[PDB]
RNA sequence: CGAAGGAUUUGGUGGAU
């Protein structure tokens, strides 16, 4: 066993992730009217994930 | 005037810098890329064709390039003067692909094999002082296919690969050829021997080897060879290459190339029979542009590349599997890189003025984070990745 | 350019030590010039470098740009210590007299080491030393008392007083070599520079002035003022015969060339 | 997926892909579901592919009753996705229609394909 | 950090100005206990940051100076929100400055027979213009250049007035570089042409012609390469040295044309017919050439430690100078 | 009033244009600057003038 | 919106007309509804005028 | 927008973290909720120093009361441990920190935290909250056992987990709940824990 | 042609006029 094979077990265990465009929360304001805290933090979420 | 809730308040106030240091970071940055371009490879001594193959030495700090100049220039890439090592010209014998061979099993033994649109292979040497003391080159034809010669029409398309003979446990390589019809074609490194041979359904257009590790000193290869339609074969070459899995790309056609990255591969040999690794990528390219990227851990691709709308020419991973570099040879300055898991091309580099030409080959070096980007004019362009 | 990025005769001559850089990583060599050696020292960071080359009577001593003295044995391929100056400015210099060890940064910190204690003596700066590119250390009996340093002029200073003893006007480009070629005369070269300067301690008179054909890359000198070798940017060696015997400014003797049959 | 009939094989459907990619270079292809239930209209079709896989399948099942009145060969490619890109576009394609041209240089090719997908039918 | 400076904001504004020695300059607002803006790098830390900031008695005005022979002024503009204006505070603007070379100059020359400014070029790759008046202005040429990191060290420069406004009217030479660069005056920019040596050698050596329409270079390898100025285009290839050619220079008639290398030898040319004249061997290596045009007398500085005068005329050595003890690193003519 | 070697030189902050200088050069090298109205302080070695 | 609207119509009434099984609840419908109004959200969002930016003059300033 | 411009996102490091802390201390819920929005997307769109991480759990955690704010708040927690890339990305949580959240959030609730299908990845923080436990509490040994079960973990973040359990053999006493950690990990992935083993010790 | 993009417009300051 060896170091640099610890690194690369490490590179390997890493996921992706789904990153933050310039057009990801525009359509926010469409549905930001009557619409509860938790509600729009979750859809905050659902778009992030 | 003269945990606590005030607590993120204080430590903005302690720094103005708020993005992590990249030099812990083990994992380079997704989009932005840290690179600076070195001196050329080919500046000290010109290539007269485009160079068709790059291949860097799996240990010593070496370049080979090759193309239809008929030339072996092999290059010590120190990154600031790149003086040429030695040279070998075979007249007669272009060259489509040429690349270095260390044996797995004895380190001491060196070998380069070049191929081109001919019906033999050239078998080049290099162990103990043949590279640079010797005064003559110690060559070798390989030429018979010991009753196979119809599948076989040229040797252009091979490469190499590791074999363990299992019920005796030695290992040895093996080179693989592309035939006629679906035909791959395996043959004993060193005797040149026909071992076995594998067959797919349609026109071969790609292939390339995956190892998977079993246990202390115990590996097997499997070859992985893919259709035009997108049909995926995987032999098991220690069976006597018989079928073990079958697949089809998803959204596939017009395939061009298949390759593997994040363990042992061509680009990433091993040096012990501990450091096999396997594969954890998949890439399939396409005529229209399309990369399908697969994690090898029907298949659905996690991600659809389609930055480059030309045909995929070359696809590569760095050894960690980190970077996918896609290149295609249809028009000037068509490459990119894809970082991984993220699955984003890189947005800083290649720019505009980043010259690149025709790109017609790319090599990852195993250590140092070096990439050299043969073109048609016949200039290998050196380009380091500050990361690693 | 040359691939060896640096390099150095031991004091017998016989084996040569010089460091390459392999991709992006510098990888140190020896071999025996009497007569091939496939062990290197590699560095294991790219940022790492070898800015300094000195041998010990078989042990060589490494400077390098983060502020640290290796201590390497040829034999065992490893390094047997580590000499760490307590900041990270890159050492110019080096240079020994037995278990003398004297060093410059670049902040024109000097330094003291034992190489059998294992210690930082001392560490000062004198003023009027704006920067340090050459320490020398002058061939005085047994023990240091005073130091030739240079970096664009050339300045003497002694260790117990800590102040410079005397000033030589040097080179307009940096000083490259600083050999002291016998008792009350050393020669002075720079870069880019085709003279060099041989003066006085004592007086401080310039005695001479070498010339060479083209720049000046290497300097050896023969026995006492004997014969002195200079290798020439253009790959040419150039001998000054009895140099310290018009007579302001003298010219090489004899000149060596190397040429392949093929030209 | 019953409804898409008569459904390309492995061997039939590469060789329907070929001559699409053929005709999108030549500028003798017509993409969509919308244009391809034009040329139905003009007479202009040599024939129609259509992908089996698009959901809800139903917005292509109009062509084959008017292909079917017209006399016009039709065939179900699996995949949506091969068939766009075969098109040469970067978004999915359910059908095509390859236009009439007699002066083609891919002439035969069509035709070859166009004989096959009638005795599929 | 390391603190270098302090000062305070006597506008009626509690702000405190930190300097540091690694070449920021920071900000905070002491009512509101928070950092306002941080200036960057305005003063190198190689030469000890901000060695000193002060804010002007009463004013928005700041004052930075440093090792680095640079003076600079900052100012805080009024705040653009008509209300809260303290939270809104608009960030330090630069507003003027004054500067020189970081490192000694390596070159210098008369821009103009007026002399009212002059070229200096340093080992810090700039190139800089400075007034000879009391008004002190300095300007720094761009080196942004033209279509169709600063560059090296300046090792030898020619400049002409004939053609000034018309085209590329100076040529530089640049340390272990094969090719020249060129500039312009008027424009002060660099030009839009590159002299290349054409023999695999490093320029050592530029001259112009008084009519400005010729550029010479010289080459290390002994070739001579003359270019048109207007356009960039290499005319004619002189080779009779062999070492580097030193000096190259032309009369003001562009008949006689003179160069000299560490071969030791002085060619002498015909320019108008491209003939050899005549050649003369010195005793020593020649090092440097001054070509007087009035008088049609050239100094050369010979590695033996002496200056001797020729006369292009007659093609011999008219007065030899003796004296020096060391190398001759420059010689002018009144 | 900054340094300059051995001679100092006043500036006008407005324009930042030279006002005045140094009539001769100060045997040793200023190390403090204290300038007050009419009147500026230079100190070098063991004098201040 | 009406280019718009009238393809997703086809796509709608196709689904109503050659339907062997379809549930009357208009889902499909409702879909494609929802994709018209977010066709109309973001084109009917476009500022055609372009829009001004803050004026930022960096006036003269003289001592006092 | 900013997301390209990574100097512009600097530049807004110091403003909208600074609203999230004013945010959560206000005592509305509705406040502290909008501030772990502005905190989630802003660790995603750029990396942040663990300091940072760890100071914004203070301000969370300090004035986390609302049942609807600490729902909000566990689920930002985890995002923001996903988020950091660095040597001790899955390092033990600070005493303080340790202290602080299982206060208010009982083993109880994270194991329904896990408990749910549709759970967030979560790996890195269990595995910084796992060494937590161990370093700093002995009798929660046993609940480890049922959170590793819950959730797969990362296979590096796995031999972490194994190398301070058996510097735990060494100190701590052996306990039933210890060797029983170690038979979970002898059932999966035997040779991994061999490793470990000849790595250490 | 081409080392970490290219074109057009524009505010302000500094220097001459």
């Amino acid at each position: 066993e060896d170091e640099e094979d610890i690194a690369l077990e490490f590179i390997n265990g890493e996921k992706k992730d789904k990153l933050v465009n310039m057009n990801s929360f525009t359509s926010m304001f469409d549905n930001i009217q009557n619409v509860q805290m938790d509600t729009f933090f979750d859809r905050v979420m659902k778009v992030l994930t | 005037d003269e945990g606590d809730i005030n607590a993120l308040t204080k430590i903005l106030s302690t720094t103005y810098n708020y993005k992590d240091t990249l030099s812990n970071s083990k994992l380079l940055p997704p989009k932005k890329l840290d690179i600076v371009r070195l001196k050329d490879a080919n500046a000290s001594h010109p290539s007269h064709s485009a160079i068709q193959s790059l291949s860097f030495h799996p240990s010593k700090p070496l370049l080979l390039t090759g193309g239809y100049d008929k030339t072996l220039r092999i290059y010590h890439i120190d990154g600031k003067t790149n003086h040429l090592v030695t040279s070998l010209h075979l007249v007669g014998s272009p060259i489509q692909t040429c690349t270095f061979y260390t044996s797995l099993s004895n380190q001491n033994q060196q070998n380069i094999f070049t191929a081109g649109r001919r019906r033999y292979m050239h078998s080049w040497d290099l162990s103990l002082e043949n590279l640079t003391h010797s005064q003559t080159a110690k060559i070798e034809k390989f030429s018979r296919l010991y009753g196979h010669e119809s599948t076989q029409r040229s040797f252009e398309n091979f490469k190499v690969a590791h074999l363990q003979n299992s019920q005796t446990n030695s290992v040895h390589g093996i080179v693989l050829l592309q035939g006629n019809n679906g035909w791959i074609n395996i043959l004993h490194s060193t005797s040149g021997l026909w071992l076995m041979g594998c067959k797919i359904e349609g026109v071969i257009t790609d292939f390339c080897i995956d190892y998977q590790p079993i246990s202390r000193g115990k590996f097997r290869t499997i070859l992985i060879a893919v259709n035009a339609y997108g049909e995926v074969w995987e032999f098991d070459l220690n069976k006597n290459g018989h079928v073990i899995r079958r697949w089809k790309d998803q959204g596939g056609v017009g395939i061009t190339k298949i390759q593997v990255g994040g363990g042992t591969t061509t680009t990433c040999p091993a040096l012990q029979i501990s450091k096999i690794k396997q594969n954890r990528w998949l890439a399939v390219g396409s005529e229209s542009g399309f990369v399908n990227l697969y994690d090898r851990n029907t298949p659905t691709p996690v991600a659809a590349l389609d930055q480059l709308t030309t045909t995929i020419s070359n696809l590569q991973f760095s050894p960690d599997g980190q970077i996918l570099c896609m290149a295609s040879r249809a028009v000037k300055d068509a490459l990119r890189l894809v970082h991984l898991p993220s699955c984003s091309v890189f947005s800083n580099w290649p720019t505009s003025g980043t010259p690149l030409g025709k790109v017609t080959s790319v090599a990852f070096s195993p250590s140092g984070g070096l990439l050299a980007v043969g073109n048609e004019q016949g200039k290998v362009r050196l380009w380091k990745l500050n990361h690693y | 350019d040359s691939p060896v990025l640096q390099s150095a005769y031991d004091p017998s001559g016989q084996y040569l030590c010089y460091v390459t850089v392999a991709l992006d990583k510098q990888r140190v060599g020896v071999q025996p010039t009497q007569r091939w050696n496939e062990n290197f020292l590699y560095l294991e960071d790219s940022k790492l470098k070898v800015t300094c080359l000195k041998w010990v009577n078989v042990a060589i001593i490494l400077g390098m740009n983060n502020g640290e003295i290796w201590l390497y044995s040829v034999l065992a391929n490893e390094v047997t210590y580590k000499f760490t100056t307590g900041n990270s400015y890159e050492i110019k210099d080096i240079d020994l007299m037995g278990n003398q060890l004297w060093c410059i940064d670049s902040s024109d910190a000097f330094y003291q080491f034992d190489l059998l204690q294992f210690k930082l003596l001392q560490h000062f700066r004198i003023n009027n030393c704006v920067q340090l590119n050459k320490l020398t250390i002058v061939p005085a009996g047994d023990s240091v008392a005073q130091l030739l340093v240079a970096s664009h002029s050339i300045s003497l200073i002694d260790i117990e007083e800590k102040k410079v003893v005397m000033t030589f006007p040097g080179h307009v480009s940096p000083v490259s070599t600083l050999q002291v070629i016998t008792n009350e005369f050393f020669i002075s070269g720079a870069e880019g520079d085709r003279f060099l300067n041989v003066y006085d301690i004592h007086s401080g008179m310039t005695k001479c002035v070498l010339v060479a054909e083209s720049d000046i890359k290497e300097l050896s000198h023969s026995g006492q003022a004997d014969s002195i070798a200079v290798t020439t940017e253009d790959g040419s060696l150039e001998i000054f015969v009895d140099p310290l015997v018009g007579n302001k400014s003298k010219k090489s003797s004899k000149k060596i060339q190397i040429v392949s049959k093929d030209g | 997926n019953p409804k898409a009939f008569p459904l390309a094989d492995a061997a039939l459907t590469q060789q329907i892909l070929d001559v699409v990619q053929q005709a999108a270079n030549l500028r003798q292809l017509k993409k969509g579901a919308n244009e391809a239930t034009k040329t139905l209209n003009r007479g202009i079709s040599e024939f129609i592919i259509m992908a089996a896989d698009c959901e809800p399948i139903e917005i292509l099942l109009h062509l084959p009753l008017l292909c079917e009145d017209k006399n016009v060969p039709y065939v179900f490619v699996p995949s949506r996705v091969a068939l766009g890109r075969a098109c040469g576009v970067s978004r999915p394609v359910i059908a095509a229609s390859i236009t009439t041209n007699d002066a083609s240089a891919i002439k035969t090719q069509i035709y070859a394909v166009k004989d096959k997908i009638e005795t599929l039918l | 950090s390391r603190i270098s400076s302090l000062s305070f904001r006597t506008d009626g504004s509690s702000h405190l100005s930190v300097g540091t020695s690694s070449g920021d300059l920071i900000f905070y607002d002491l009512d509101r206990r928070s950092r306002i803006h941080v200036l960057k790098n305005i003063h190198r830390e190689s030469y000890g940051g901000v060695t000193q900031a002060t804010f002007l008695n009463g004013q928005p005005i700041i004052v930075t100076s440093g090792g680095d022979n640079s003076l600079k002024e900052y100012v805080f503009d009024p705040s653009l929100s008509q209300g809260s204006g303290d939270v809104v505070v608009q960030p330090p603007r630069y507003l003027r400055s004054r500067g020189g070379h970081s490192q000694p100059p390596s070159y210098i020359a008369f821009a103009d027979s007026q002399s009212h400014f002059m070229l200096s070029a340093s080992k810090d790759r700039s190139l800089w213009s400075f007034s000879l008046r009391k008004d002190a202005q300095s300007q720094e040429m761009s080196q942004r250049l033209h279509k169709k990191s600063k560059f090296p060290e300046i090792v030898a420069l020619a400049i002409e007035n004939a053609r000034i406004g018309e085209w590329e009217n100076i040529i530089t030479a640049h340390k272990d570089e094969k090719f020249a660069r060129t500039w312009d005056m008027r424009n002060k920019r660099v030009g839009r042409w590159t002299f290349d040596t054409t023999d695999d050698g490093f320029v050592k050596s530029v001259a112009m012609s008084q009519c400005g329409n010729f550029g010479f270079i010289g080459s290390s390898n002994g070739s001579i390469t003359i270019y048109n100025m207007q356009s960039g285009i290499l005319r004619k290839k002189y080779k009779l040295h062999k070492r580097a050619v030193t000096g190259i220079s032309l009369d003001g008639m562009n008949r006689k044309m003179v160069s000299c290398g560490l071969d030791g030898i002085v060619g002498f040319y015909d320019f108008n017919k491209s003939t050899l004249l005549g050649k003369l061997k010195l005793d020593a290596p020649i090092t440097a050439m001054v070509y007087h045009r009035s008088s049609d007398l050239f100094a050369l500085a010979l590695d033996d430690l002496s200056i001797v005068v020729i006369d292009a005329v007659t093609q011999r050595v008219v007065r030899q100078l003796w004296g020096h003890s060391n190398r001759i690193t420059a010689f002018d003519f009144s | 009033v900054t340094c300059v070697g051995k001679t100092f030189q006043i500036y006008d902050a407005n324009t930042l244009h030279l006002l005045f200088v140094s009539e001769k050069e100060t045997p040793s090298s200023i190390v403090a600057l204290s300038a007050h109205f009419h009147y500026v302080y230079a100190a070098y070695e063991n004098k201040v003038g | 919106i009406a280019r718009v609207l009238a393809a997703k119509a086809a796509v709608s009434l196709r689904y109503d007309a050659l339907a062997e099984d379809r549930d009357d609840s208009g889902d499909i419908g409702l879909e494609s509804r929802a994709k018209v109004e977010n066709r109309l959200s973001q084109l009917e969002g476009r500022d055609l005028r372009t829009t001004p930016k803050v004026v930022r003059e960096a006036k003269k300033v003289e001592m006092t | 927008f900013n997301s390209n411009n990574d100097e512009k996102l600097n530049q807004l490091v110091p403003i909208l973290l600074e609203i999230s802390a004013k945010l959560l201390a206000s005592k509305s819920k509705d406040c502290q909720i909008a501030a772990h929005t502005i905190l989630v997307v802003f660790a995603t769109a750029l990396p942040l120093k663990k300091t940072i991480i760890l100071a914004a759990m203070e301000t969370i955690l300090s004035n986390l009361d609302a049942k609807e704010a600490k729902h909000s708040a566990l689920l930002t927690i985890c995002k923001l441990f996903q988020t950091l890339k660095g040597q001790g990305n899955v390092d033990q949580l600070p005493s303080k920190i340790f202290k602080l959240f299982d206060s208010k959030f009982d083993t109880v609730s994270i194991l329904t935290f896990l408990d749910k299908e549709d759970k967030p990845v979560c790996d890195k923080f269990i595995t910084s909250y796992t060494r937590s436990i161990a370093r700093y509490d002995r009798s929660k040994l046993n609940i480890i056992l049922s959170l590793l079960k819950k959730i797969r973990l990362e296979r590096y973040e796995v031999r972490l987990i194994i190398t301070d359990l058996i510097y735990l053999s060494e100190i701590l006493e052996d306990k039933s709940q210890l060797v029983e950690l170690f038979e979970y990990f002898i059932s999966i992935n035997e040779d991994l824990v061999l490793k470990c083993l000849k790595s250490l010790g």
